[PDB]
Order: structure tokens, then C-alpha cells, then sequence
């Protein structure tokens, strides 16, 4: 199916992607406050399928290493979330075989949402406290089927966000890694054989986020 | 259905697609990027990406609102009532205040009792119409955004190259080999620009950010060089010395296309931080002392061997010899190591086959030597051969979507449209007005401003087509010759308002209750107005100043009219971006509720004034009654198309000009075919060529490029840029005297088979026959710039007052041609800046829940060193205070801010966003302009918002 290649070496933390996700799905805004960071919402939630995580790492001399991580569902090739939900109710979590999207339906309201969230090695699923439905990034599966890029991919001004067929995207990831590795010797791909959202990190992925990789 | 638009935020000019329900008649249902637009290719930053939420917003105004004197509430009223009552206020105030002759007996025909602020947010056709309405009413106090961020610097580019504008354009950044971003946070403030910056990097460019702070820009550059506030001129002066010492200048370019070879007259000198001609009584220079040595024809003498001791280039070498790496490293706070690395990487672009560009926006150029900061950038670029070339230029990044256009349309007190000056009281006739143009005796100097009479006559014909230009000239108001020009500008408007000297203010598409420095003073000043007209999208801190913090509505007598305007995607018209691309956009959804496009609001207001004059008489009615608004109207509404056609201009009689025959009624094809004899009208000579007999060139969405155009991304058939579609200004400097490019792989123009191919040539003529800077009196890129008030060469004068007592370059500490208290209770250098997610005062973006979600509250950015001193931890609530006011913010403790060492003492910087205001959201915080001084600048008359003294204390 399809794959995202996310070149974090080009991210300006503009948060176009974060906003474009909400504009396309007409998602509500959260109540947020500043608690000493640009990062907000602080976490994914039932109404936030993507947030840009900001981490400052000290470096000797002027400036810092400012790490940006636009988090989303990895659309796992063999998704653990689905293994858990299926025990309660097939149809809560389904795989779109055209795109590779892992999709939550309204039937997630009838499964053990806590267990589904715990099964995810990237800690992605989020529960609505009211309806008990689960939400996360759906890959903009309906745009993709209709020949459009995901909202967060089309909006990205920097070339961070890339989307296409898995062969094309894995070839781009390999080529781009070699190139970026020049400037960022610790650069690596995130779990490139297990997921459909392949991040290029500029250093230890766990510096970007504790669940950046499995 | 589906329509195209152009983002309503920053001057990148990204394209949008808008989907509207009910086959294009209902509400917007989606707004996203235009995948076919050549600048953004469908990408949008969070501001563009949330335009849907801006338009489809239940907090927008729905209809006009009236606040009675001493009332604590709004009353909803009809448009017909609101505009009739406003017309009556305008007529009463104009009739009472109109002065035919000034105290000296000179004709001025003005009212000084009404001021107007705004706006770069309006369409170009709306900006042009607005200025003409206000001037037809006799106004002279007409200002907007451009005074604050662009006016302090644009004379630097006019002095250096002959025009005030960004020299290249956004896509052109991708052709650069070295990008110096200095006085700009482009990744946050011009985000789509980083598409092209990072594409330059992909092709091997070095990206350098010179900034007091580490920002989202810095995160993506190769080199981050910290600089202490106000130390830019030292930094740039050091780069000039480095280039000269290391022989890295592009010799043939410097010799031929700059004024390097010109001989400066014997009266020029510099000693002890003072040029020759200094008047110490009035604190100004006699610039005639800076004249070149003229020959028997009145033309500057030249020594192309660059041997004469008074050659510009030899004077320049001598001037900059003080700017050694040790002194520069000591004042900038940039390590000698990092300075060398930046200088080496940037100076490497002096090679003919390399280009470097400099990007600046507002940064800290507001102060009295900001002009000289930019002058230094222009000079570095001329030494390296980077002016006129692909990937080169001085990319002076414009702020608002249409600030380029609002300035072009003369929404500033000193200019009519097209940069023709507002006449002063001694310009008694049109003939006297026209007498003022400097001439050249140099056959190779085009000196294009000699055509100004054609543009002034054609402008008068657009406004008053049935009147002879000499007669129409008497309809427009004049400023006093005897007064300082800054008396008519932004800061002095506030000062006058606080002294009770204005009866009325239009706050048209601005929020000065948050945008003006020293908000406490300005909010109280607004209570001295009799009447205030606010035209905006939402109720705001300006509309509602009378119920603001600490205000008692029962004590404020000001009448307020709030007129709700429609968002960008609800109207048609053009906006001119930073690269001068005049881009057409369409209506998607119908105007929300009873909101109206500005053009409809102003035209209806003016028509009601005209009706009052027709019924009652009053002061000097002719300018109002005879104004040609019929050319502006279709369907009983404002017509963007018809106003754009008039701004281009058309023939008012059969005309032979430029060796062609034109018929009465045809569009003027370019400003080359304007006349001074009443045969042509043109609302704005810069627009002549934008809307021809071929149609609306601004509305072209054509990516057709020749191979030469495509290689550098000119996109000449995508919209239209002034002047006459020259995408890269000064492009004759990009070739040798045979017309061959310095860099054929990235040619801008090239002489092939008897014609210039590529860009439209900036100045017609065979190769080697014309000097490349056609708007300069003498035709050269000016390394020595004797029109600047502070001197012909940039020189460090401390823009900081409080922490500096000594200047290491001379005995002159501060600008010798320019009352900070420096109270030790406020020991920190406060500064204000933007984040990616919010817009300006935040009037717009504080209404958009997705942007609030990301950046919900005012914050205060401080170093670990300042946090340690004050006992502040990350996320603590702090009180930031100054002599002018105080506010609360959330502390962000970050290594992205570091202390400055200034004269052996650590001096701490406190960063605040200026995007917050008391109206919305709940718990958002108030404007950082509570803190900022209004004292203002002697030279620029420009406020201080980038370095002002504060305290920060834990709450
Ligand atoms: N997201 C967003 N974009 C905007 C706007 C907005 O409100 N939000 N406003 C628009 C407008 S109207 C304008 S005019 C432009 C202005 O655009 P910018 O000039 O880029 O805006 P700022 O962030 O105010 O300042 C730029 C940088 O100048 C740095 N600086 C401060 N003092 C100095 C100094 O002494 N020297 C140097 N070299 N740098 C210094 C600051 O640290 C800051 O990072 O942005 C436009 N774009
Ligand atoms: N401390 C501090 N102060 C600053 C600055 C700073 O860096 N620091 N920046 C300065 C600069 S560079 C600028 S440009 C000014 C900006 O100051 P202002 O222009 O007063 O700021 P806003 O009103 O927030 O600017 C956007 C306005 O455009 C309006 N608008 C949008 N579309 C339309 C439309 O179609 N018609 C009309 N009529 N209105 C419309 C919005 O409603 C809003 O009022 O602030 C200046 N003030
Ligand atoms: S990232 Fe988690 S929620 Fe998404 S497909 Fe994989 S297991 Fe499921
Ligand atoms: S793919 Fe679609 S749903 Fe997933 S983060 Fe991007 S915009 Fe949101
Ligand atoms: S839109 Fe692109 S550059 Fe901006 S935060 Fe998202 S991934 Fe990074
Ligand atoms: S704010 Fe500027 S960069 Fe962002 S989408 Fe609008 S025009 Fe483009
Ligand atoms: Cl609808
Ligand atoms: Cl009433
Ligand atoms: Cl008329
Ligand atoms: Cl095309
Ligand atoms: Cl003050
Ligand atoms: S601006
Ligand atoms: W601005």
C-alpha cells in the first residue's frame, strides 16, 4: 500500500501539519495552557490525532539541538492494536488493504479501549471519555483513495512530509538517509520494516520522544 | 464549488483553493493550499491552513455597531444608518476644520482634524480607492503598517539601487549558494520561504542565521551566529573589511556597475565619528559637503583604474579598516571563530558563478541607524556582484500580505500612489511640483524619474478625468513645507491625539490599541477623540477601547462605529506580495451575515458624504463632487476589475506615443506610453501593464517558462509584477558589457540574436550602452550614498542607550543626527517578536481555536542565567514590568536565549510575543505594548519595540 517518509532533518516546527489535520477533519480544539513550552496540545487526545513535540538538547557553544516530532499513528504492517480489539469485536479495527491504513470504527466504543492503547508499542490510541470511541490518525484514508495527499503531507512547506507507494517511499528513505547522514552522523530510520510512517531522525530517536520507535 | 485565493496573512503570497457549498453561493466548507501555485505548491503554514476557521467563525461581526458617548454597550444599527451618520461626522468635522490657506497664505486645501490608520490587509484596489477618498476629503494624516517596519529601512535600497522594493522574489532563493538571514526569523514569519531556502541547501548552499536568539529558523540553518541587540552595523562593517582585505570582491562588477570609480569632492571627510558638514546646533549634516567632483558637463568624474585617493572605493577601504575581527567580535559577542566562518562562507559568493542573498524583515532596524544597517547589506552585495543575479539580491521581506501594495497606493502621509510625493504648501502649481526632478548629463544614465510629470498628470486624470491637470492639482491637499515630515506620521498622530488635536480617527483594518507602542498612553489618547470608525473582522481592543482594562465607559465620550468587513476568501481583488507579484483572487463564499468588502464600505460612505454636500453645500465641495467614482462601480457595488483597469490606466484621446498610435478607450500597455498632456489616465503608473487590452495579467495562472526562465523560477506568466513584469530588479548588472551572464548556468537575462532573453530587461538598450541602475540619477549601485541623513557610509552608533557608555569605533556614542531613563529597577533588555502560529496583534488568530490551541497564552522567554538570578523555574508565572506598564506571562526558560556581555557586564534579554490582547481568549494575556516606550525616533519617527528596558519577577 502507501507509506509516509518523514524527514525530520527539514522540519521547521511550523505546525502547518497539526492545523491541517484539524481543518480537514473539522476536529475541535482542546483547552490548552502554556506550561513553559511551545508544545501544545501537550499530547495526542481523542480530538488531536497529531501534535508537534518540541525537545531542547544542550550543545556546547551557541544554540541548541531543537528536536521536532510531528507524532501520528505508524499504520503498522501487522498492527498490535488490531490484535487486541479483534478479541472483543472484529470491525472495531480494520485494515484497508489498498492503502495499508489501520482504521478505528465506531465499534471501538464496544471494545476495551485501555487494552488497545496498551498494545500499541508507540502509545498512539486515545479514548473519548464520553462515547468511549478510540481515535488516531486514519492516514486521511479517504483523501488517499481519491488520489490526494494526506492533509498534513500536502500542507508541509519543507519537504519533511513525503507520501507515496511503499517501494518509492523506502527507496527515498534509503537515499535521503545516506545524504542526511553526512550532516547528522547519528541519523537513523524509525522501524522502517514494521510501519508505514517512516521517520528519519537526526539522532537517537528516543531523544525526540520516548515512544518515537518501538 | 472551487475558487482560488491568496493567503490573507504574510507577504509570501501562497495560493489557496476554497470549496464553497451550494455551488459557490453558500459557506466555505474547506480551505487548503493551491497545488498548482508556483510559490507554495499547495503547502501552507498553520495561519494559511486555518483560514477556514477565520472565515467560518461565529465570533465575526454580523452588522454595524454604534457606541454612544458614555455608553457601556453597543447598539446594532443598519449599514444605511451607520454610513449616513459617519458621513455626517466626516462633513461636520471637515466643514469645521477645513483650511484653504495656511498661516503663510499658501494654498493647502486640507483638514488636519481627521486621521486614518490602515491598512496593508486591504486589497490593492481598495487601498488605492481608500487613499483617494481620504485625500478628496482633504486628509493629510494618512498612515498604516508600512511606517512601522518598512519605512525605517526602504530609503536604504532607494539610495543604493534606485528602488525601495525586495530586489528578487521567493522562488529565486533556491538559486542561492549562501543565504544570510539576519534581522529575520523567516521559518516562523515567512514559513513557505523555507521551501526555497532548503532547496538552495539541497543544491549545496550554506544557510546562516545571525540573531540574538536561537529560533525555529536557527534549528534548520548550517550556522547560527548569536549577535547582541543593535550590533548589526559592526558585524556588516567587519564583513566589508574582510571582503576588501582578502580581495574577495567581484572586480569587473565593482568597476563597471557600482560607484566605486566615482571621485568624491575634496569637502568629504570623516573623523571621530563625524562626517564633514556637521551642524552641531541643529544636529544635522550639510550633505553638499559630500558631493562628487563634477566635470565641465555636471557629471561625476570617474577613475576606472580605482587609483585616485578620493575614488569611492579607496574612501570605503579607509572607512572600514577599523572593523577588524577582534573589535567586531568584542561588540557583536560573536566569537572571532564564528565571525571568520560566516565571513568566509558569505564572501565566497564574490565569485561570478556564485550568488549570495541577504534576507531581513523587521529585526531591529526600527532605530535611527536601521537605514545604515540595510545600506551596509546593499554595499556588501555590490562588492560581491550579488545585485541583479539569480540567488542574489537584498531580499527585504515585506510583512503583511499587501503592505507592498498599500505603500504602492500611497497610504502614507508623504506619498500619492506610485511614490509621487504629496505636495507641500510651496508647490503652489503643478509646474512648481514638476520642477523638482534631478537630471543627468550622462548619456548612459537613463534616470527614469524624469518621466514623473506623465505619472502625476495621468494620476490627476484618473481622479478628475474631465478637469485639466493644473486645475485638478488644486483639489488635493498639501502638507506645510515648513514642518518636519515626521509630524504627519504614525507616532506624531498618536501624540496629537493625546493632546486632543483630532476629532475623528479611522482605524481601518488595524488594531492600534494593541499594535502601537505604549498601549496605556494610546488607549487613553483614544478617549480624546469625538468619533472613531473601526472597520474590522471582529470586535477588538480598538473598537472597544472604552471598556478596556481600567477604563470606565461612563467617563469616555467618544462615539464609536464598528463596521464588520468580510474576510479575504469572501471578496475579489489583488494583493502584491514581497516580490511585487500582484496576484488576483476570487470570492468563494458570500460575505458572512451582513459583512461587506472594504471597497463597498468606503464607496458607500463616500457617496453619502457626496449626497450631503450636494444637499447642504459646505467647505470646498469640488474635490468631493468631481471625484470619478463611476469608474469604480458595477452592480451598485465596488468593482475590483474596473478599479484595477483605471489603476493600469487608459487613453482619454487618440494618442501617438513611443512611435505607436493608440485609440481613445484602449488600456495603456505600460507606463512607457503615459503622457503628461492629459491624453492618458493611470491611477498608479506602476500598475500600467498589469491590466491591458490582453486582459487581467494579475489573474494569469500560467506556469509556461522558457528553459532560461525555468532554470531560475521566474514564472513570468504567473500573475504580474511591477515594474512591467521584471521579476529580478537590476538584472542588467547580471551580464557583462557584451550581454553575457556572469553565471550562464543561472542566467537572469542574456543577449541572444539581437534581444534580451529570460527576465524582462530592467532598462532597454543594447549591451554596454546603459548603466544598470536606471532609477539612480547617475546609474550606479551606490557604495557611497550621499543622500542618507547619517552619512554616505554606514558607521556604528549605539542604538542601545542603557547598557552602553562607550563606542569602540569613535568618540560619537549615539547617532549624531538623532531621553531613555534607564531606571535600574528595569535591568533587562525587553524585546518583542512573533511565533509561527499567531498574526500581528492576534486580533485575527486569537479568534481561531486551532492557533490558540497551539499558543494559548503570552509567555516570557528567558535564559537559564536570568532564571537563576530571579529564582524562576520553567512554567512559572512572572510579572514583566517597565516604566510604561506591567503584565503577567508564563516563563519559558531556554538555552535559546543567552546573556550578552556588554562592557564587561552580563546583560539579560527578555523575550515576549506581542500577539495577545485583553478581549480574547480568556487567560490569553494583554499586549506586550503595555511595556514599550512611545518616545519615538528623531530620524525615522519610529517606535522602539525590539530593545526596551524591563524587569521580570516571579509571581
Ligand atoms: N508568523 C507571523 N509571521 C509574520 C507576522 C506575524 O505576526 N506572525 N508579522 C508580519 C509582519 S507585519 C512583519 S513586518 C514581518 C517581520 O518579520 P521579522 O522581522 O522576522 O519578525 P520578528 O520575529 O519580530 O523579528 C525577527 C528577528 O529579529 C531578531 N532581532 C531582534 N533584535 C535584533 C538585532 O538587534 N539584530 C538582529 N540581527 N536581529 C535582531 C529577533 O530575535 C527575531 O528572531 O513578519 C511578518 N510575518
Ligand atoms: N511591540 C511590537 N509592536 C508591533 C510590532 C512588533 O514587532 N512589536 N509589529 C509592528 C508591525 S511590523 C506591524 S505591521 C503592526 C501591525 O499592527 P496592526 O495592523 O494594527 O495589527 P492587526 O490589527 O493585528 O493586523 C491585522 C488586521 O487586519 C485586519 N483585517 C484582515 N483582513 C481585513 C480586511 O479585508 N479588511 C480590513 N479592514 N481589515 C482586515 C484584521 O482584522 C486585523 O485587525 O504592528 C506593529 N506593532
Ligand atoms: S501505531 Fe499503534 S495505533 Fe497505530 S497501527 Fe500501530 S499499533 Fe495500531
Ligand atoms: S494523515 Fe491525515 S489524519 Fe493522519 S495526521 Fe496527517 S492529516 Fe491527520
Ligand atoms: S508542516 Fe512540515 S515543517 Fe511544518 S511542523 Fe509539520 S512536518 Fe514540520
Ligand atoms: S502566512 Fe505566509 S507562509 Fe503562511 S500560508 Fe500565508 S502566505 Fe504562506
Ligand atoms: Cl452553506
Ligand atoms: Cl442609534
Ligand atoms: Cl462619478
Ligand atoms: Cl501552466
Ligand atoms: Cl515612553
Ligand atoms: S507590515
Ligand atoms: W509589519
Amino acid at each position: 500500500g502507501k507509506m509516509f517518509f518523514v524527514d525530520l532533518s527539514r522540519c521547521t516546527a511550523c505546525r502547518g501539519c497539526q492545523i491541517a489535520c484539524k481543518q480537514w477533519k473539522n476536529l475541535p480544539a482542546e483547552e490548552t495552557r502554556n506550561t513553559g513550552s511551545h508544545q501544545n496540545p501537550p499530547d495526542l487526545s481523542y480530538v488531536t490525532l497529531k501534535t508537534v513535540r518540541f525537545t531542547e538538547k544542550s550543545r556546547k557553544g551557541p544554540g541548541i539541538d531543537w528536536l521536532f516530532f510531528p507524532e501520528q499513528c505508524r499504520h503498522c504492517v501487522e498492527p498490535p492494536c488490531k490484535g487486541q480489539a479483534d478479541v472483543d469485536l472484529e470491525g472495531a479495527v480494520v485494515k484497508d488493504e489498498t492503502t495499508g491504513a489501520v482504521l478505528f470504527t465506531e465499534l471501538t466504543a464496544k471494545v476495551d479501549g485501555e487494552s488497545v492503547r496498551s498494545a500499541c508499542p508507540y502509545d498512539i490510541p486515545r479514548i473519548d471519555p464520553v462515547t468511549k470511541r478510540l481515535s488516531k490518525c486514519d492516514m486521511c484514508n479517504d483523501r488517499v483513495q481519491n488520489g490526494l495527499l494526506p492533509a498534513c503531507v500536502k500542507t508541509c512547506p519543507t519537504g519533511t512530509m513525503n507520501f507515496g507507494d511503499e517501494q518509492e517511499m523506502l527507496a527515498l528513505a534509503e537515499k535521503r538517509l545516506a545524504e542526511v547522514k553526512k550532516t547528522y552522523p547519528g541519523a537513523v530510520l524509525g522501524d522502517p520494516n514494521d510501519v508505514r510512517v517512516v521517520y528519519l531522525f537526526t539522532r537517537d530517536p528516543k531523544d525526540f520522544y520516548e515512544h518515537a520507535v518501538a | 464549488k472551487q475558487t482560488t485565493s491568496i493567503c490573507c496573512y504574510c507577504a509570501v503570497g501562497c495560493g489557496l483553493i476554497v470549496h464553497t457549498a451550494k455551488d459557490g453561493q453558500g459557506r466555505a466548507v474547506n480551505v487548503e493550499g493551491d497545488p498548482d501555485h508556483p510559490i507554495n505548491e499547495g503547502s501552507l503554514c498553520p495561519k494559511g491552513a486555518s483560514i477556514f476557521q477565520l472565515g467560518e467563525n461565529d465570533q465575526r461581526g454580523t452588522q454595524p455597531l454604534y457606541r454612544a458617548p458614555f455608553s457601556d454597550t453597543w447598539k446594532p444599527v443598519t449599514w444605511d444608518f451607520a454610513l449616513t451618520e459617519i458621513a455626517k461626522r466626516i462633513k461636520k468635522t471637515r466643514d469645521a476644520s477645513f483650511t484653504e490657506k495656511n498661516a503663510a497664505g499658501d494654498l493647502v486645501n486640507r483638514t488636519e482634524a481627521i486621521a486614518s490608520f490602515g491598512s496593508a490587509a486591504m486589497d490593492n484596489e481598495e487601498c488605492w480607492a481608500y487613499g483617494n477618498i481620504l485625500r478628496s476629503l482633504g486628509l493629510v494624516y494618512i498612515e498604516h503598517q508600512a511606517r512601522i517596519x518598512h519605512s525605517p529601512t526602504v530609503p536604504a535600497l532607494a539610495e543604493s539601487f534606485g528602488r525601495g522594493a525586495m530586489t528578487n522574489h521567493w522562488n529565486d532563493l533556491a538559486n542561492s549558494d549562501c543565504i544570510l538571514i539576519m534581522g529575520s526569523n523567516a521559518a516562523e514569519n515567512h514559513p513557505i520561504a523555507f521551501k526555497w531556502v532548503l532547496r538552495a541547501k539541497d543544491k549545496g548552499a550554506t544557510l546562516i542565521h545571525v540573531d540574538p536568539r536561537f529560533t525555529r529558523t536557527s534549528a534548520r540553518c548550517d550556522v547560527y551566529a548569536p549577535i547582541r541587540s543593535g550590533a548589526d552595523i559592526p558585524f556588516l562593517g567587519g564583513l566589508i573589511k574582510y571582503i576588501l582585505d582578502n580581495k574577495l570582491y567581484f572586480t569587473d562588477y565593482v568597476r563597471e556597475y557600482t560607484n566605486a570609480s566615482l571621485i568624491v569632492g575634496e569637502k568629504f571627510s570623516f573623523k571621530d565619528g563625524l562626517f564633514s558638514g556637521y551642524d552641531a546646533a541643529n544636529k544635522k549634516y550639510d550633505k553638499s559637503m559630500w558631493a562628487f567632483e563634477l566635470d565641465a558637463n555636471g557629471v561625476p568624474k570617474r577613475d576606472p583604474a580605482l587609483k585616485h585617493p578620493r575614488c569611492v572605493i579607496n574612501l570605503l577601504k579607509k572607512h572600514y579598516e577599523r572593523y577588524n575581527l577582534d573589535k567586531v567580535a568584542a561588540i557583536t559577542g560573536t566569537s572571532k571563530e564564528q565571525l571568520q566562518q560566516v565571513y568566509k562562507a558569505y564572501a565566497a559568493t564574490g565569485k561570478p558563478d556564485k550568488a549570495g542573498t541577504i534576507m531581513y524583515a523587521m529585526g531591529w532596524t526600527q532605530h535611527s541607524v536601521g537605514v545604515q544597517n540595510i545600506r551596509a547589506m546593499a554595499m556588501i552585495q555590490l562588492l560581491l556582484g550579488n545585485i541583479g543575479v539569480a540567488g542574489g539580491g537584498v531580499n527585504a521581506l515585506r510583512g503583511e500580505s499587501n503592505v507592498q501594495g498599500s505603500t504602492d497606493q500611497g497610504l502614507l502621509a508623504h506619498i500619492w500612489p506610485g511614490y509621487n510625493p504629496v505636495p507641500n504648501s510651496k508647490a503652489a502649481t503643478l509646474e512648481l511640483y514638476n520642477a523638482a526632478t534631478p537630471q543627468s548629463k550622462d548619456p548612459m544614465s537613463v534616470n527614469w524619474w524624469q518621466n514623473r510629470p506623465k505619472y502625476v498628470a495621468s494620476y490627476l486624470k484618473a481622479l478628475y478625468p474631465d478637469e485639466e491637470p493644473a486645475a485638478a492639482y488644486d483639489y488635493l491637499p498639501r502638507i506645510d513645507a515648513g514642518r518636519k515630515l515626521t509630524d504627519y506620521f504614525w507616532l506624531n498622530i498618536f501624540e496629537k491625539m493625546d493632546k486632543g488635536e483630532f476629532k475623528g480617527l479611522f482605524a481601518w483594518g488595524m488594531n492600534p490599541a494593541c499594535g502601537g507602542a505604549n498601549a496605556n498612553k494610546n488607549r487613553k489618547a483614544m478617549g480624546k477623540l469625538e468619533w472613531l470608525v473601526n472597520v474590522n473582522l471582529f470586535e477588538n481592543e480598538t473598537s472597544s477601547f472604552w471598556k478596556g482594562p481600567g477604563m470606565n465607559p461612563a467617563e469616555i465620550g467618544t462615539e464609536v462605529f464598528f463596521l464588520p468587513c468580510c474576510v479575504s476568501i469572501e471578496k475579489e481583488g489583488s494583493v502584491a506580495n514581497s516580490g511585487r507579484w500582484m496576484q488576483w483572487r476570487y470570492r468563494g463564499p458570500k460575505p458572512y451575515a451582513e459583512t461587506k468588502p472594504d471597497g463597498d464600505i468606503m464607496l458607500d460612505m463616500f457617496k453619502k458624504v457626496r449626497e450631503l454636500y450636494a444637499k447642504e453645500g459646505g467647505a470646498y465641495p469640488a474635490p468631493i463632487a468631481k471625484l470619478n467614482i463611476a469608474d469604480w462601480e458595477e452592480h451598485n457595488e465596488f468593482s475590483p476589475t474596473k478599479v484595477a483597469k483605471l489603476m493600469n490606466g487608459y487613453f482619454l484621446k487618440d494618442t501617438e506615443v513611443g512611435g505607436k498610435q493608440f485609440k481613445k478607450g484602449q488600456q495603456v500597455p505600460s507606463f512607457a506610453f503615459l503622457t503628461a498632456d492629459g491624453s492618458t489616465c493611470s491611477g498608479n503608473w506602476l500598475h500600467a501593464g498589469s491590466f491591458t487590452d490582453a486582459g487581467n495579467l494579475m489573474a494569469r495562472r500560467d506556469k509556461t517558462q522558457t528553459p532560461e526562465q525555468a532554470r531560475i523560477g521566474l514564472f513570468p506568466n504567473w500573475s504580474f509584477c511591477w515594474p512591467v513584469n521584471r521579476r529580478i530588479l537590476y538584472n542588467r548588472a547580471s551580464v557583462d558589457k557584451t550581454g553575457k551572464p556572469w553565471n550562464p548556468a543561472k542566467a537572469v537575462i542574456e543577449w541572444k540574436d539581437g534581444k534580451w532573453v529570460g527576465d524582462v530587461v530592467d532598462g532597454g538598450g543594447d549591451p554596454g550602452t546603459k548603466h544598470p541602475f536606471i532609477m539612480q540619477t547617475h546609474g550606479f549601485g551606490a557604495l557611497y550614498g550621499p543622500g542618507r541623513e547619517e552619512g554616505p557610509f554606514p558607521e556604528h552608533y549605539e542604538p542601545l542607550e542603557c547598557p552602553v557608555s562607550k563606542n569602540p569605533f569613535s568618540k560619537q556614542l549615539h547617532n549624531p543626527v538623532a531621553k531613555a531613563v534607564c531606571d535600574p529597577r528595569y535591568p533587562f533588555i525587553g524585546t518583542t517578536y512573533r511565533v509561527t502560529e499567531h498574526w500581528q496583534t492576534g486580533l485575527m488568530t486569537r479568534r481561531c481555536a486551532w492557533l490558540v490551541e497551539a499558543e494559548p497564552q503570552i509567555f516570557c522567554e528567558i535564559s537559564k542565567e536570568l532564571a537563576k538570578l530571579r529564582g524562576i523555574g520553567n512554567g512559572d508565572t512572572v510579572k514583566v514590568s517597565s516604566l510604561r506598564g506591567a503584565l503577567e506571562a508564563v516563563a519559558i526558560v531556554t538555552e535559546r536565549i543567552r546573556p550578552f556581555k556588554i562592557e564587561g557586564v552580563d546583560v539579560h534579554m527578555v523575550g515576549l510575543p506581542w500577539h495577545y490582547g485583553w478581549m480574547v481568549p480568556k487567560n490569553g494575556g494583554d499586549t506586550a505594548n503595555l511595556l514599550t516606550p512611545s518616545a519615538g525616533d528623531p530620524n525615522t519617527g519610529i517606535p522602539e519595540t525590539k530593545a526596551f528596558m524591563v524587569d521580570v519577577r516571579k509571581v
